[PDB]
């Protein structure tokens, strides 16, 4: 069934599963035409497919050329997401194939279900969590590869860097979602907090600074305070 | 004019013949139904006064033999049976008419309702959906499940309707995933019409039978089937014009004949709003849409 607060811990059991998010697949800037009308110009996007235990993020890059000559792009984008998720599952052998795909938006269910008639042992599920994966493009490293790409391309990342040498999957995932929640609510503040201390390096092969445990605790607190505050600034409390 | 004689009426029962029905009292002298129009399939059906659970009934075609009803106090129901002795049969029937113990199929001659509800329904096809081949007539009741229901228990007693499933390989061609699912014309015209049913008439006949089983017995799975055969058409962008125009007439008469009070369970909102307002055929069912809006506008 649906994935919610209650069956939270299942995402960290032995089963190797993926989360698919499609909110950054179809991206447009909206501008004005000479005649005074409004037109959209597409820019590159990605599917955000992630193993929440290891953190491996199969970033599929969606080149604006895939939209060319096509109608009803918001609807196509979800069928495109489903074709690309399907192709990924089709490259991996049976043992290597994941056990459950959880789509972060309910509109993806039928698209994927249809593009997975070929794999009957992989359950497609929705979730009732408001997961912040759309803030994925606030991660500089990931934004840059998407914007620079010249062709369809798949890139491999581990979104937890080396965190799993020291903390658990559960703990790695709570940190990631706190970071992404911060980023979504007020990106500038979120980013300030991450780069404040110049001594801490964002090594080229990392999205996230190489904090110590103690620095992660301080960082994590500061993100909490941010998330709390933007809620007040928005509802006045 | 054909006759369906009844041996007797031991138990209080509501007897139906096609869309007509009358109350028969326990041991009321009642010996069957005369003036039944030859040339169409019919259904004769029953609902006991004591147990309104289990509506049940028998599809038959008087051209295929002489059929009569006899109550069975062992199994507790009115049973359709065939008489092969043609002279034993005429004699029984004649005697019962002379004593005038038969009610008269009460057909108004301006009324084409039953014709229009059964236009495409043929006993040969019924007999493949309801398998019991020692008999020329076909039993149905409220509780029988479909072959597709039993997929997701007793098969001798299943409704073997044609399996339709929009999220399946049969329905979706590899490489046309998005196209075949938002526009089912491939599935309707090639898979089903050209492939399984062969012509629109057989399809329409299953369509029609499903609806009637739904209406007369409240057979839940038949309603599902009905709604599914409609959806496939309304969800197809390319339908022969001859199919659309007949479909409009088929549904018009189904909506007309439905009890005003049963439209809550037997009509699936999602399917009808799609057919009438969202689907490709929103503009192509003028009669069906006019009578739905004037009779059941709540649902929309
Ligand atoms: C989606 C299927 N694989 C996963 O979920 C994560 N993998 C487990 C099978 C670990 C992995 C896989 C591939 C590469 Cl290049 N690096 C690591």
């Amino acid at each position: 069934g649906a994935m919610n607060s209650s069956n939270y811990a299942e995402l960290f059991n032995n089963d190797i599963k993926l989360f698919v998010d499609d909110t950054n697949v179809y991206r447009v800037t909206v501008h004005k035409t000479f005649e005074g009308n409004v037109a959209t110009k597409a820019i590159n996007g990605c599917i955000f497919t992630l193993n929440p235990k290891t953190g491996h993020l199969f970033l599929k890059i969606i080149h604006t050329s895939v939209w060319a000559g096509q109608k009803r792009l918001s609807q196509l984008a979800k069928w495109k997401t489903a074709e690309e998720v399907s192709a990924l599952v089709r490259s991996l052998p049976k043992e290597e194939q994941p056990k459950q795909i959880i789509v972060t938006r309910k509109a993806m269910l039928d698209p994927l279900e249809v593009h997975m008639l070929d794999f009957p042992n992989i359950a497609i599920r929705p979730t009732e969590l408001r997961l912040p994966f759309s803030a994925a493009m606030s991660i500089d490293k990931l934004s840059d590869v998407v914007m620079k790409a010249t062709e369809p391309q798949m890139v491999l990342f581990n979104i937890y860097d080396d965190w799993l040498d020291r903390i658990s999957s559960y703990t790695a995932f709570s940190r990631l979602t706190l970071l992404l929640r911060a980023l979504k609510t007020n990106e500038e503040s979120a980013k300030m907090i991450l780069l404040s201390d110049p001594t801490i390096t964002i090594k080229s092969y990392h999205l996230w600074p190489s904090f110590t445990d103690e620095q992660w605790i301080t960082i994590e607190s500061q993100m909490r305070d941010l998330i709390l505050t933007e809620y007040g600034r928005k509802y006045n409390v | 004019m054909n006759t369906v004689p009844f041996t007797s009426a031991p138990i209080e029962v509501t007897i139906g013949i096609d869309q007509y029905s009358f109350n028969v009292k326990e041991n009321q002298p009642f010996h069957g139904i005369k003036d039944i129009p030859i040339g169409h399939v019919h259904v004769i059906h029953f609902q006991h006064a004591d147990n309104s659970s289990m509506r049940y009934g028998y599809w038959f075609d008087c051209r295929m033999g002489n059929f009569y009803i006899q109550y069975d106090p062992k199994d507790g129901l009115y049973k359709m049976m065939e008489e092969r002795d043609g002279a034993k049969f005429e004699n029984i029937v004649h005697n019962f008419k002379e004593r005038q113990m038969m009610v008269s199929y009460p057909k108004i001659d301006e009324d084409d309702t039953w014709y229009n509800l059964t236009e495409f329904v043929q006993m040969d096809k019924i007999r493949k959906i309801v398998r019991k081949d020692e008999n020329q007539f076909s039993y149905v009741d409220s509780s029988m499940t479909t072959v597709q229901e039993n997929e997701l228990s007793d098969p001798a007693h299943s409704l073997n309707y044609t399996v339709i499933n929009f999220k399946s390989r049969e329905a979706i061609r590899p490489g046309h995933e998005m196209e075949d699912f938002l526009d089912k014309s491939y599935y309707l015209n090639t898979v089903m019409l050209q492939g399984i049913f062969k012509n629109s008439s057989n399809y329409f006949g299953e369509l029609q039978f499903a609806f009637l089983n739904a209406m007369f017995f409240g057979n839940y799975g038949s309603s599902l089937q009905w709604h599914a055969m409609i959806e496939l058409i309304c969800s197809s962008a390319t339908v022969p014009k001859h199919m659309l125009d007949k479909l409009d007439e088929i549904l018009y008469y189904q909506i007309k004949t439905l009890p005003e009070q049963y439209s809550d369970i037997l009509l699936n909102e999602r399917v009808w709003n799609i057919c009438l307002y969202s689907s490709f055929q929103k503009n192509s069912l003028h009669n069906t849409e006019k009578i739905m809006e004037n009779k059941y506008p709540e649902l929309l």
